[PDB]
DNA sequence: GCATCCGTGAGTCCAGG
C-alpha cells in the first residue's frame, strides 16, 4: 500500500478529492522543476541509481509526501487561476 | 530455432493436469532423494 | 492450518493420576502418549503440558528448534503474563500476526488462539486487522501470512 | 534399499525423524524396524525427501514417481506482446488488433 | 562464459546488546541459503552461554508444590529463573551456586542475589517472586556453562535431595531468522542478498554471536584435512 | 511450425522382417507415440511457486 | 564436554567415486556441514565442457551430413557428454580435431590427441559413418563454472561454428548421510558421510577440497563490517 | 377478451488462418 494512505484518506472528505489534490500538486512540481517543494533537503524522496542516490523523479511520490507534511492548503475556490499561475511563475521561474 | 523450456511454457499430463512453468530452481535447491538424485518437477497436491 | 493444528493421540486414553510426577513417570514407561488427554487429580490435563513448561515463546521455539517438541504438540507457555495451554504452533501463528502488524496487544486481541487457522478464521482476521490497524498494515500482515503459509506448507510434507 | 545396506550405510537420522512423523500419521505400524517401515511407506508410493536448500527432510513422506509430462504448443515465446504506438484503422483510426 | 565477480559488502545494523541485522550482498546464485542455514544452526546450538540448571527452595517438595507466604507457585519462580541472563567474566569459571534469602513483604529481584567473583547479572531488575507478611524464601540456584538447550529431565543434575532440575536455556541467542532476496548487479540477474537477524539476551551481542558462529564453521572446514 | 522430420533407426546390414521399423518420425520413440518426457516427479507444495 | 577435532576417513574408488566420512561431530552438525558442501558441489565446482563445434560443409545446427546416420543436432547432443580433462592448470581452451571416414563408428578416441589433455570417456559413441561417409570436426572445449547455455556464450571459432550448451560442473552426484554415533558418554552424535560422484575431469576429493575452500573464502566476507546508513 | 404474428436479442478477451 501507499506510504501513509490511511491518513491521506482521513485528510479529504472523498477519496477522489485526495486523488485530484495529488495529481494537481504533482503537475505543479513537474512544471517548476520542484523548486517550489515544501519538503526539506532531508525529506526529499530519493531514488537509488547505479551510481548513487538521486532525487526521485516521480512527482506523485513528492505530492503525497508533501501532503502528509501538512504544509499544503487544499480546497475549493482558494484564489484566481491565472493569479496563482502567474504568482508561481514569479516565485519559481521555468 | 531450437526452443528450450522457459518460464511461461505450458506443461501437461494425460490425466488433465496442466499448468505453466513458474520457477526453474537450480539443481542444488530441488528436493532430492537419500541417494542424491534430485526430482525433475514438483507438482502441487492441491490440484488433485 | 498445518502448524496451528494440535495433535490428538490414542495411547493414554484418559487415565487418572495423583501427582504429576506419577504421570511423567507413566509417560516415561511408554504407558501414556504426550498429547493424550488424562486427568491428574481432579484436573483433566495432558502429559505434555506438565512435562514441558516455557517461560516465554522464544524458549518454546528454541526447543522446537532442538527437537524437544513439535509445533502441533500441546504444551505450556507463558505469553503476555498468561500461563497458556496451547501449542507452540499457535504461539508462532500469533507471533507472525504480531510482528506483521507491529502491535502485540491489538494482535493478541485479534487472533482466536485455541483453534486451527482455516479459511474462515483467517478471513475474520483480515476483516478485523483492516478495521483496527488500516490497509497499509493489513497489506503487511497479508504479505506476512502469505510468506509463512507458503514456507510451512512446503516442509509440512 | 538393499543397495544401500550393502554399500555400508545405516538408516540415516533424518529417515528416523520422518519415520516417527509417519508413525503419528498412522502410515507405518509402530515398532517395526526402520527397513520394515520405509518399505511400508514406499509401498504407499511415498519416500523421504531432503529440502535441497537446508539438508533437513520434509516434515513427512512425499509421493515420488515417474510421470508422462508433455510440452503443450502454447509457449510464452509466442504470446508476449507489447506496443507503445502502432498502426491504426482506416475508418476508425483506432489501433489494429 | 567468462565470469568476473566481486567480493560482497558486509553491512551491520545493531540496536544495543540485544539485536543485530546483517546484510551481505551480492552473492552468486544459491549462496544465500548456503550461508544462512548453517550460521542459523550454529547460532541456535553452539554459542556458549549460562543457564539455571537446578533449584532448591526450603520446605518445597516437588515442582508442582505450593509456597505458603508467596503468591507465585514453584513452576512460576522456575520460569522467572529461566529468564535470568548471567554472564561469566572469567573464562575459567564453569559453574556457580547462587543463594537468595529474603522474607517479609517484598518483591525479590535479581539484585537480591548475593554477588560472586567473576559473575555479572545482566538483568538485575528482573522479577523472581513477591513475598507477603510471614512469607519466607530461601533458595539456591545452580548456573552452569553450556551450549544449546537441555530439557530439565535430560541432565537430571541434583546437588541435594530436593533440588529441582530446570530446563537449561544455554543459548545466549533467542532467535535467528535469515531471508534471502534476489538482487541484480548490472547484467547479473539472479544474485543473492543475505539478510540475517539475531536476537540475543545481552550476555553476548548479535555481532559477537555471529562472529563466533562463522568461526566454528571455518574451524570445521579444517577437519577435512588429514586422514 | 513444429518440426516434422524422420530419423534412421536401423544400421547397415540389419536383417528386418515385414513391418519392421526403418525410421522414427516426429514424436516417435522406436515406433511408440512419444508426445513428451518421463520425468521424476514429487507431489508436494513448494514455497508458492 | 567440549568436543574436539574428528577423524577423517577417505575411501576413493578411482577418479569417479568417493566416500568421505567424518566422526564424531556434535548433534545436528552432520547437516550443518554436509548440506552447504553438497550445494557448493552441485554448482560452483569448476570443470570443462564443449563450447563450440565447427563441422566441414555444415552451415548451421539443423543440417544432416551425407554418409552419417546422426543429424548434427544429435551429434552435438553426443559431444556435450564428452569429458575432457586438462592436466595443466594454465590451460584454458582446446580445439580438438577429428577426421574420420569410411564404414566406421567414430568414438571419442578418434580425436587427434593433445598434450595436457585427456579424454576420460574414449568409448563415448559419436557418429555412425557409412561407405564413403566422411566427418571433419573441430570442437572447442573450455574451463568454466556451472551451466552456460548456448544462447549466452555464443562461442564461434569461425563463421559456420555452432555454439553449444556447456555444463561445466564435473560433479555428477552428491549425497550425504548423517548416522548415529557416540564418543564416551555422549549420545546422539552425528557421523557425516559425503558420497560424491564425478566424471573423472576432477576427482571426488579434489572437488570436496575446492568446495571447502569456496565455503571458507565465503566466510571471509563477514570479516570487514560496515555501518548501516539507513538512519 | 384471446391467439397471432412480427422483429429482436441472446458473456469477455486472446490467438491463428
Ligand atoms: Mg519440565
Ligand atoms: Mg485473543
Ligand atoms: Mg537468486
Amino acid at each position: 500500500a501507499e506510504p501513509g494512505i490511511d491518513k491521506l484518506f482521513g485528510m479529504v472528505d472523498s477519496k477522489y478529492r485526495l486523488t485530484v489534490v495529488v495529481a494537481k500538486r504533482a503537475q505543479q512540481l513537474l512544471r517548476h522543476g520542484f523548486k517550489n517543494t515544501v519538503l526539506e533537503p532531508e525529506e526529499r524522496p530519493k531514488m537509488q541509481t547505479l551510481e548513487g542516490l538521486f532525487d526521485d523523479p516521480n512527482a506523485v511520490t513528492w505530492a503525497m509526501k508533501e501532503l502528509l507534511t501538512g504544509r499544503l492548503v487544499f480546497g475549493e475556490n482558494l484564489v484566481p487561476e491565472d493569479r496563482l499561475q502567474k504568482e508561481m511563475e514569479r516565485l519559481y521561474p521555468v | 530455432q531450437k526452443r528450450k523450456l522457459q518460464v511461461g511454457d505450458k506443461l501437461a499430463n494425460r490425466h488433465g493436469n496442466k499448468g505453466v512453468v513458474a520457477k526453474i530452481l537450480p539443481v542444488e535447491d530441488m528436493p532430492h532423494l537419500p541417494d542424491g538424485t534430485p526430482v525433475d518437477v514438483i507438482l502441487n497436491p492441491l490440484g488433485v | 492450518y498445518y502448524i496451528t493444528q494440535v495433535r490428538k493421540e490414542k495411547k493414554g486414553a484418559g487415565l487418572e493420576f495423583a501427582t504429576p510426577e506419577e504421570a511423567l513417570a507413566a509417560h516415561e514407561r511408554g504407558e501414556v502418549a504426550l498429547n493424550a488427554p488424562i486427568k491428574v487429580a481432579g484436573r483433566e490435563t495432558s502429559v505434555g503440558r506438565l512435562k514441558y513448561v516455557f517461560a516465554n515463546p522464544d524458549e518454546a521455539l528454541l526447543a522446537v528448534a532442538h527437537g524437544i517438541v513439535d509445533l502441533q504438540d500441546v504444551v505450556t507457555v507463558r505469553y503476555m503474563g498468561k500461563r497458556l495451554e496451547t501449542s507452540p504452533g499457535r504461539i508462532l501463528f500469533a507471533r507472525i500476526v504480531a510482528e506483521a502488524v507491529e502491535d502485540e496487544k491489538v494482535a493478541w486481541e485479534l487472533i482466536q488462539l485455541d483453534v486451527p487457522q482455516e479459511k474462515n478464521s483467517l478471513k475474520d482476521l483480515v476483516y478485523q486487522a483492516f478495521l483496527r490497524l488500516g490497509m497499509e498494515k493489513t497489506a503487511r500482515l497479508l504479505d506476512a501470512l502469505k510468506y509463512y503459509g507458503f514456507t510451512f506448507s512446503t516442509t509440512s510434507g | 534399499f538393499g543397495k544401500r545396506k550393502g554399500e555400508g550405510f545405516g538408516v540415516d537420522k533424518r529417515e528416523v525423524e520422518v519415520l516417527r512423523r509417519a508413525e503419528k500419521l498412522g502410515l507405518v505400524t509402530p515398532g517395526k524396524t526402520p527397513e520394515e517401515q520405509l518399505k511400508e511407506l514406499f509401498l504407499q508410493g511415498k519416500v523421504v525427501l531432503y529440502d535441497g536448500r537446508t539438508g533437513e527432510p520434509i516434515e513427512g513422506p512425499i509421493v515420488v514417481g515417474q510421470m508422462f509430462i508433455m510440452k503443450l504448443y502454447h509457449m510464452v515465446e509466442d504470446k508476449m506482446h507489447a506496443r507503445s504506438t502502432g498502426p491504426y484503422s482506416l475508418i476508425t483510426q483506432q489501433p489494429l488488433g | 562464459l567468462d565470469s568476473k565477480l566481486k567480493a560482497p559488502v558486509f553491512t551491520v545494523r545493531t540496536q544495543g546488546r540485544e539485536y543485530g541485522e546483517f546484510v551481505l550482498e551480492p552473492l552468486e546464485r544459491g549462496f544465500g541459503v548456503t550461508l544462512g542455514n548453517p550460521l542459523r544452526r550454529i547460532l541456535l546450538s553452539s554459542i556458549p552461554g549460562t543457564a539455571v540448571t537446578s533449584v532448591y527452595i526450603e520446605d518445597v517438595l516437588h515442582e508442582f508444590s505450593t509456597i505458603p507466604g508467596v503468591k507465585e507457585d514453584v513452576v512460576e519462580i522456575i520460569l522467572n529463573l529461566k529468564e535470568l541472563v548471567v554472564r561469566f567474566l572469567n573464562p575459567s569459571l564453569q559453574t556457580v551456586t547462587l543463594l537468595l534469602k529474603a522474607e517479609g513483604p517484598k518483591e525479590v529481584k535479581a539484585r537480591d542475589f548475593l554477588p560472586v567473583a567473576d559473575v555479572e547479572i545482566m538483568n538485575p531488575d528482573l522479577h523472581i517472586a513477591t513475598l507477603e507478611e510471614g512469607g519466607r524464601l530461601n533458595m539456591e540456584v545452580r548456573v552452569d556453562r553450556g551450549v544449546g538447550y537441555v530439557p530439565a529431565e535430560k541432565h537430571g543434575i541434583k546437588d541435594r535431595i530436593n533440588a529441582i532440575p530446570v530446563d537449561a536455556v544455554f543459548s545466549p541467542v533467542r532467535r535467528v531468522a535469515f531471508q534471502v532476496e534476489d538482487t541484480r548487479l548490472g547484467q547479473r540477474t539472479d544474485l543473492d542478498k543475505l539478510t540475517l537477524r539475531i536476537w540475543t539476551d545481552g550476555s553476548v551481542t548479535p555481532l559477537e554471536a555471529l562472529n563466533q558462529a562463522v568461526e566454528i564453521l571455518r574451524e570445521h572446514l579444517t577437519y577435512f584435512s588429514n586422514p | 511450425g513444429t518440426a516434422l522430420d524422420q530419423r534412421p533407426r536401423v544400421v547397415v546390414g540389419q536383417r528386418v522382417r515385414k513391418g519392421d521399423l526403418l525410421a522414427d518420425g516426429p514424436a516417435s520413440e522406436n515406433g511408440f507415440l512419444a508426445l513428451g518426457q518421463n520425468v521424476l516427479v514429487a507431489i508436494m507444495p513448494f514455497d508458492g511457486y
